[PDB]
RNA sequence: AGCAGUACAUGCUAAGACUUCACCAGUCAAAGCGAACUAUCCAAU
C-alpha cells in the first residue's frame, strides 16, 4: 500500500503515486511483477530492484530529456491539433 | 549449362514474410501487394497470405527517363499492362487481450 | 605492375586502429575518406596508409 | 580410417575432423564456412557475415564425422564458461 | 461475490476503422516498388487540377474519400475571382486543411510528380496544410 | 493451344494502320489520367481490386434519412452567375488575385459549406468511419439538419464535436450542450451511443445518453430517457467512436419500454443497440442529424470505473501473433548456430538429471 | 566476361526463403540498432 508506505518519504509516496499510477490498483496498492526467470528467486529480485529504481528516480528532481518514443510524437502533434479545434464561448 | 528460375510460389499457394516468390533476370512479374523487391529483382512475400497474379495498368515513375519516354510517344487511349503479384494478408496484426483489472 | 585501380588500407584518424581496404584510381592523390568508424560508432577521418594490392 | 591400431588393435581418430568440426552432445556438428578469411574485399557485406556463420553439417556428413571419431570426443563435457554450452542440448524437437 | 459490471470478454473488438491506424500498428500497403504513386499510406492528399477547376481529396488507401475541397463548391466559388489560380489552390489548402481537422485527419502522404512539386500552386497548397495543422507526412508502422 | 480472350482486349480499338496519323499523349499526366480511368472500370481477368477490393452488397444502400430539400435550379444558377460576375467586375478582386494575395473567409466558407454540400459529406465521413455499418447495419441517411455538440471545457471554453475529432474523456465528463435548427412544433430524440466501448459483446453498445421529446431546440427540456454517463474507452483498448444521433420525430413517442433509471451505472441496463431502437420506432421518427467524436483513455476514466461504475478498471494490450518459424528439424544443415535459440523457450542453463 | 565507372553506413544485426545441386560455394531479405531523411594446408602481417 503506497499511500501508507512508512518507509518511503512522504514526499517520494506523491511522486511515485503520479508516476506509477497505472501500477496502482483499485485499492491504493503498487504492484509489480516479474517473470523474466525460471527461479523465484530471481524474479523476487527484479520485482525489489523495481522498487529501488522508483524511490531512486523519485528523488532524482532534474528527470534527464530524452528523445520521445514514436508512439509520443504522434500523439503530440495530436494533441496539439485538438487544442486548435477549442473555440471561445462567444457571449459569456 | 541451365539454371532454374521463375515462379516459386503459384497462384493460390501460402506464403510467410520473406518467402521468395519469384527469380528473374528482368522484370517479368511485377511486384504487387505486399510483394517486395530484391537488388537482383527478386520477388519476395512481406506479409504472410496467399499469392495472387493479376493483371494492371503500368504506370512508371515519373523520374524513370526510359519508361516515360515509352508511356509518352503510346497512341492517346492506350494503357499498358503488366503481371503483378500479391499476398492477401491471412491474419491481422495483433488483438486486444485483457491483461489487467486494477 | 600496372592496374587501372588499386587496393589500399585506410587507417581511422580516431587512433582506434579501426582499417578497410577501399578501391581508387592508380593516377591519383593519398585518399581521404570519411568513412564510418565502429570502434567510434560515428564518422570519422580515414587516411590512405599502405598499398595492399593491384587489380 | 584406422580400424584396428597396430600398437593397441584399437580405432583410431581422424585428427583432421578435430581440427574443423566441433561436435554438440546431441550429434550436431558445427563448422566454419570455406574462405571466410580469403579474398573479403572482392565480398559484398551480405556474402562477408554469411561466411563467418558457425553453420551444421547435415545427416550425412554428422554420421561420417562421428565414425571418423572415437567415443572419447562424443562425451559430454562441463568446462566452465563454455560459449557452446546451452547448444549441446536440443529444445522442443518433436521429429 | 461477482460484481456484475465486471463481466469483461477475454478479447476486446474495436471495429473503429481508424483505431489500428491510429495506433500506428495498422499495416501499410507495401510493395509496388516498380510503379508510381505508392501504396504504402493510409491517407493521402491528392490534387486534381482541371482546365477550370482545382480539386484536393483525402482519401485512404482503400479509395475511400474521407475529406474534399473542391472551387466546384459554391460556398468556396463566391469568395474566388478565379477557380483555376494559386489563389485557388492556396484556398483550398486552407479549406481542406480545417475539414481535415475536423476529421480527426492530422497525417497523410503527399505523392506528386517533379513538376508538380516544384510549381507554387503545390508549394501554396502544401504550405496552407501545414499551416493548419496537417503534417503531409505518416508516421512510420510500428512492427513490434 | 490458345484461348479466346472472354471479352474486349485492352488497346484493340487502336487502329494500327495509321500509327504516325494517331495522336500521342506526349505528356506523363495524360497517360496516367487515362490509366487511372482504366483501372478503375471492370475487368473480365483478374484485378487487384477483386482481391483487395471490399465485397459489398450490389444493391443499393437503402436511404432511411429525410427527404432532400427542393431547389429551384433555374433561379439558383441565375444568382451564382451574378454573383460572380459582381465579384469579378471588382478591380481590387482581379488585382489581388494576380498579386496573390486574396483569400477565402474560412469561416464564411462553413456557414455556407454547412447550408449546401456538408449535409453529403458529413455522410461520406460517417459511412467512412463505419457508422452506418455499424449503427444501422448498412442502411444510409444524409445528416439534413446540422447537429452542433459542443462540450464546456472549463468556464469560457468549448470543445466542438465535428464528426470524428478527437475529445477527451476529461473534456465529456459533463453533458455537451447541443443546438440545431428545429421549427416550433416540431419533436426530436437525441441519443449518444458508444460503438466501440462495449466490454463485453462485440457487436453491442453502451446507451450514453438518451433525450426524447425534445421540443424544438430546447434540449434541456426533453425528457431524460437515460442520463448522461461519460464516455469510458478501456486503457490500451484504442480510439473509440463516440456518435450522437438526432432523430426527427412525427409525434409524440412512448419511451417507456427505453426508459432507464436515474442514475444508471449498470453495464447490462446500458447495452444498446442502435439498429434494435431504430427499428421499432422507425414509423414515427427519421435520423435527421449526426455528429461523433473519437475518445481513447485518460486519467479520468479511472474515475469512472471505479466510482461511478464501482468496478475495477480493465487494461488492455495489443498482442501480436507468435513469431512464424518452420518445424524444427533434427539436422538443421547451413543453418547458424542461433537456429537453435529460435526453438528455445528458456534462456537459462539446464542440467538435466544432474 | 577474367573488367570498369563511381559512390565510402558494399555499417551492424536478424525473421523467412532461393539455389545450376549432391556437397562445397553462391543468392534474396522484413523487422531491429545506427545512419541518411532523400577451396584446404602452407607462407608474409
Ligand atoms: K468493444
Ligand atoms: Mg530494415
Amino acid at each position: 500500500h503506497l499511500a501508507t508506505a512508512e518507509w518511503i518519504a512522504e514526499p517520494v509516496r506523491q511522486k511515485i503515486a503520479i508516476t506509477h499510477k497505472n501500477k496502482i490498483n483499485r485499492l491504493g496498492e503498487l504492484i509489480l511483477t516479474s517473470e523474466s526467470s525460471r527461479y523465484q528467486f530471481r524474479n523476487l529480485a527484479d520485482c525489489l530492484q523495481k522498487i529501488r529504481d522508483m524511490i531512486t528516480e523519485a528523488s532524482q528532481t532534474p528527470k534527464e530529456p530524452t528523445k520521445e518514443d514514436v508512439k509520443l510524437h504522434r500523439i503530440r502533434i495530436e494533441n496539439m491539433n485538438r487544442e486548435r479545434l477549442r473555440q471561445k464561448r462567444i457571449h459569456s | 549449362s541451365g539454371r532454374r528460375q521463375g515462379i516459386k510460389k503459384m497462384e493460390g499457394h501460402y506464403v510467410h514474410a520473406g518467402n521468395i516468390i519469384a527469380t528473374q533476370r528482368h522484370f517479368r512479374w511485377h511486384p504487387g501487394a505486399h510483394v517486395g523487391v530484391g537488388k537482383n529483382k527478386c520477388l519476395y512475400a512481406l506479409e504472410e497470405g496467399i499469392v495472387r497474379y493479376t493483371k494492371e495498368v503500368y504506370v512508371p515513375h515519373p523520374r524513370n527517363t526510359e519508361a516515360v519516354d515509352l508511356i509518352t510517344r503510346l497512341p492517346k487511349g492506350a494503357v499498358l499492362y503488366k503481371t503483378f503479384v500479391h499476398v492477401v494478408p491471412a491474419k491481422p496484426e495483433g488483438t486486444f487481450k485483457l491483461v489487467a483489472m486494477l | 605492375s600496372k592496374s587501372k585501380n588499386i587496393l589500399v588500407r585506410m587507417v581511422s584518424e580516431a587512433g582506434t586502429g579501426f582499417c578497410f581496404n577501399t578501391k581508387r584510381n592508380r593516377l591519383r592523390e593519398k585518399l581521404t575518406l570519411l568513412h564510418y568508424d565502429p570502434v567510434v560508432k560515428q564518422r570519422v577521418l580515414f587516411v590512405e596508409k599502405k598499398k595492399i594490392r593491384s587489380l | 580410417l584406422t580400424y584396428f591400431s597396430a600398437r593397441k588393435g584399437k580405432r583410431k581418430t581422424v585428427k583432421a575432423v578435430i581440427d574443423r568440426f566441433l561436435r554438440l552432445h546431441c550429434g550436431l556438428w558445427v563448422r566454419r564456412k570455406a574462405g571466410y578469411k580469403k579474398k573479403l574485399w572482392k565480398k559484398t557485406p551480405a556474402r562477408k557475415k554469411r561466411l563467418r556463420e558457425f553453420v551444421f553439417c547435415n545427416k550425412t556428413q554428422s554420421k561420417l564425422l562421428d565414425k571418423m571419431t572415437t567415443s572419447f570426443w562424443k562425451r559430454r563435457n562441463w568446462y566452465v564458461d563454455d560459449p557452446y554450452q546451452k547448444y549441446h542440448d536440443r529444445t522442443n524437437l518433436k521429429v | 461475490d461477482p460484481v456484475e459490471n465486471e463481466a469483461v470478454a477475454p478479447e476486446f473488438t474495436n471495429r473503429n476503422p481508424r483505431n489500428l491506424e491510429l495506433l500506428s500498428v495498422a499495416r501499410k500497403e507495401r510493395g509496388w516498388r516498380t510503379v508510381f504513386p505508392s501504396r504504402e499510406f493510409w491517407h493521402r492528399l491528392r490534387v486534381i487540377r482541371t482546365q477550370h477547376h482545382v480539386e484536393a481529396l483525402v482519401e485512404h488507401q482503400n479509395g475511400k474519400v474521407v475529406v474534399s475541397a473542391s472551387t466546384r463548391e459554391w460556398a468556396i466559388k463566391k469568395h474566388l475571382y478565379s477557380t483555376r489560380n494559386v489563389v485557388a489552390c492556396e484556398s483550398i489548402g486552407r479549406v481542406l486543411a480545417q475539414r481535415c481537422l475536423e476529421a480527426g485527419i492530422n497525417f497523410m502522404v503527399y505523392q506528386p510528380t517533379p513538376w508538380e512539386a516544384a510549381s507554387d500552386s503545390m508549394k501554396r497548397l502544401q504550405s496552407a496544410m501545414t499551416e493548419g495543422g496537417v503534417v503531409l507526412r505518416e508516421p512510420q508502422r510500428i512492427y513490434e | 493451344r490458345r484461348t479466346p480472350p472472354l471479352g474486349p482486349m485492352p488497346n484493340s480499338d487502336i487502329d494500327l494502320s495509321n500509327l504516325e496519323r494517331l495522336e500521342k499523349y506526349r505528356s506523363f499526366d495524360r497517360y496516367r489520367r487515362r490509366a487511372e480511368q482504366e483501372a478503375q472500370a471492370p475487368h473480365w481477368w483478374r484485378t487487384y481490386r477483386e482481391y483487395f477490393g471490399e465485397k459489398t452488397d450490389p444493391k443499393e444502400k437503402i436511404d432511411i434519412g429525410l427527404p432532400p430539400p427542393k431547389v429551384s435550379r433555374t433561379q439558383q444558377l441565375l444568382e451564382r452567375k451574378q454573383a460572380i460576375q459582381e465579384l469579378r467586375a471588382n478591380v481590387e478582386e482581379e488585382r489581388a488575385a494576380r498579386l496573390r494575395t486574396a483569400s477565402v473567409p474560412l469561416d464564411a466558407v462553413r456557414a455556407e459549406w454547412e447550408r449546401t454540400c456538408g449535409p453529403y459529406h458529413k455522410q461520406r465521413l460517417a459511412e467512412y468511419y463505419g457508422l452506418y455499418r455499424d449503427l444501422f447495419h448498412g442502411a444510409t441517411f444524409v445528416p439534413r439538419v446540422p447537429l452542433h455538440v459542443a462540450y464546456a471545457v472549463g468556464e469560457d471554453d468549448l470543445m466542438p464535436v465535428y464528426c470524428g475529432n478527437e475529445v477527451t474523456p476529461t473534456e465529456a465528463a459533463q453533458a455537451p450542450e447541443v443546438t440545431y435548427e428545429a421549427e416550433e412544433g416540431s419533436l426530436w430524440t437525441l441519443l449518444l451511443t458508444s460503438l466501440d466501448g462495449h466490454l463485453l459483446e462485440p457487436d453491442a453498445e453502451y446507451l450514453h445518453w438518451l433525450l426524447t421529446n425534445i421540443p424544438g431546440n430546447r434540449v434541456a427540456e426533453g425528457q431524460v430517457t437515460c442520463p448522461y454517463l461519460p464516455p469510458f474507452p478501456a486503457r490500451g483498448s484504442g480510439i473509440h467512436r463516440l456518435a450522437f444521433l438526432l432523430f426527427k420525430q412525427d409525434q409524440p413517442i412512448d419511451f417507456s419500454e427505453d426508459a432507464r433509471p436515474s442514475p444508471c451505472y449498470q453495464l447490462a441496463q446500458r447495452t444498446f443497440r442502435t439498429f434494435d431502437f431504430y427499428k421499432k420506432h422507425q414509423e414515427t421518427m427519421t435520423p435527421a442529424g449526426l455528429s461523433f467524436f473519437q475518445c481513447r483513455w485518460d486519467d479520468s476514466v479511472t474515475y469512472i470505473f471505479h466510482q461511478l461504475l464501482d468496478m475495477r478498471e480493465p487494461v488492455f494490450e495489443f498482442v501480436r501473433p507468435p513469431p512464424y518459424h518452420p518445424k524444427q528439424k533434427r539436422f538443421p544443415h547451413r543453418q547458424p548456430l542461433r537456429y537453435l535459440d529460435r526453438y528455445r523457450d528458456s534462456h537459462e542453463p539446464t542440467y538435466g538429471i544432474y
